[PDB]
């Protein structure tokens, strides 16, 4: 029932290398997911 | 605890409780409340 | 500080010798481990 | 600490209609059930009435069935009892009872009271 | 039904006396009695709900006990603000909320 | 390890349960610790033999 997000920030296909993503932010919502969609902007 | 209403046991209701000082005293000392009996814990450290 | 006290944070008991600690935690880590599993760096509730 | 304000009392002819409203303030009535009882004026205390917390459940008095219709407006927090056909017997003191529980028929009492209005059916 | 009789009618003590005031019931109710306290000049009050639970702001002297048929009500200090008329209520059977006579109580 | 009991922390079991099933959980943990001492000590009695 929580919903963990990670993130991370990096100044640069996918670039080879090994990055930790540090545990950002706990959502406490309890629901159930199974489909999803980005956000853009135009 | 001192809700008017219930709901029913397949739509049971969940209530959330954190950042908040918990005193379980006030459970503890009143008759009514006969079932008591917890798992994993015992009562009495509940306080601490 | 500095001497053997018998300490309780957040309801984690032990004796010990409180001292300062140089080690980096993340903003988030809240406890620490060693490589032997043994609780030897903490973080104060009242005072990060 | 909790307030039962009621009005509509008077005196009437018998065969006429009035009507009653009791308001409260003092706590969240949306889960409440009510009840109006009576008293004689010579004699003890008597149950009349009563509404739950939302209009499902309605219960009268066997002597007044037919008569007495109950009403409540949840948004203005307030009760109204309209007495119909009114006779000489029903010039007793009127209370306005809050039930503790939510439902009309449940062993659970009356826990606060308000000031009775005063009714009179005659000429 | 239900027929719910007062054995005292009107009693008397001073303020240093313990009364009792008994009701009974023609049936078993199963120790759904209430009591409730009516002041001659304001509205009345209740006292205890259910058989022995007493009601909170108010003073621990009453004490409900009883059981089935009859029931049972104690003071044990009679403060000089205890004179009222005092009900019985029953809340069990099918009339509904059918109340008791009434019990004078007077200090002397 | 905690070798069957709840948690592997003395001072959490005291500071969680209370001494009758306490004492069951420590027991535990004590017999689970004294067999691994037993098979160090004999691994280092063939091994200095």
């Amino acid at each position: 029932g929580y919903f963990k997000i990670y993130s991370k920030h990096t100044p640069i296909d996918l670039p080879q290398g090994f990055s930790a993503l540090e545990p950002l932010v706990d959502l406490p919502i309890g629901i159930n997911i199974t489909r999803f969609q980005t956000l853009l902007a135009l | 605890f001192n809700a008017t209403r219930f709901a029913s046991v397949y739509a049971w209701n969940r209530k959330r409780i954190s950042n908040c000082v918990a005193d379980y005293s006030v459970l503890y000392n009143l008759a009514p409340f006969f079932t008591f009996k917890c798992y994993g814990v015992s009562p009495t450290k509940l306080n601490d | 500080k500095n001497k053997c006290v018998n300490f309780n944070f957040n309801g984690l008991k032990g004796t010990g010798v409180l001292t300062e600690s140089n080690k980096k935690f993340l903003p988030f880590q809240q406890f620490g481990r060693d490589i032997a599993d043994t609780t030897d760096a903490v973080r104060d509730p009242q005072t990060l | 600490e909790v307030q039962l304000v009621e009005s509509g009392g008077g005196l009437v002819q018998p065969g006429r209609s009035l009507r009653l409203s009791c308001a409260a303030s003092g706590f969240t009535f949306d889960d409440y059930a009510m009840h109006w009882v009576r008293q004689a004026p010579g004699k003890g205390l008597e149950w009349v009435s009563g509404i739950s917390w939302n209009s499902d459940s309605i219960d009268y008095a066997d002597s007044v069935k037919g008569r007495f219709t109950i009403s409540r407006d949840n948004a203005k927090n307030s009760l109204y009892l309209q007495m119909n056909s009114l006779r000489a017997e029903d010039t007793a003191l009127y209370y306005c009872a809050k039930d503790r529980g939510y439902e009309i028929l449940t062993p659970a009492s009356f826990d606060y009271w308000g000031q009775g209005t005063l009714v009179t059916v005659s000429s | 039904d239900i027929q719910m009789t007062q054995s005292p009618s009107s009693l008397s003590a001073s303020v240093g006396d313990r009364v009792t005031i008994t009701c009974r019931a023609s049936q078993s109710i199963s120790s759904y009695l209430n009591w409730f306290q009516h002041k001659p000049g304001k509205a009345p009050k209740l006292l205890i709900y259910g058989a022995s639970s007493l009601q909170s702001g108010v003073p621990s002297r009453f004490s409900g006990s009883g059981s089935g048929t009859d029931f049972t009500l104690t003071i044990s200090s009679l403060q000089p603000e205890d004179f009222a008329t005092y009900y019985c209520q029953q809340s069990y059977s099918t009339p509904p909320y059918t109340f008791g006579q009434g019990t004078k109580l007077e200090i002397k | 390890s905690k070798f069957g009991a709840i948690s592997s922390v003395l001072n959490d079991i005291f500071s969680r349960l209370d001494p009758p099933e306490a004492e069951v959980q420590i027991d535990r943990l004590i017999t689970g610790r004294l067999q691994s001492l037993q098979t160090y000590v004999t691994q280092q009695l063939i091994r200095a033999a």
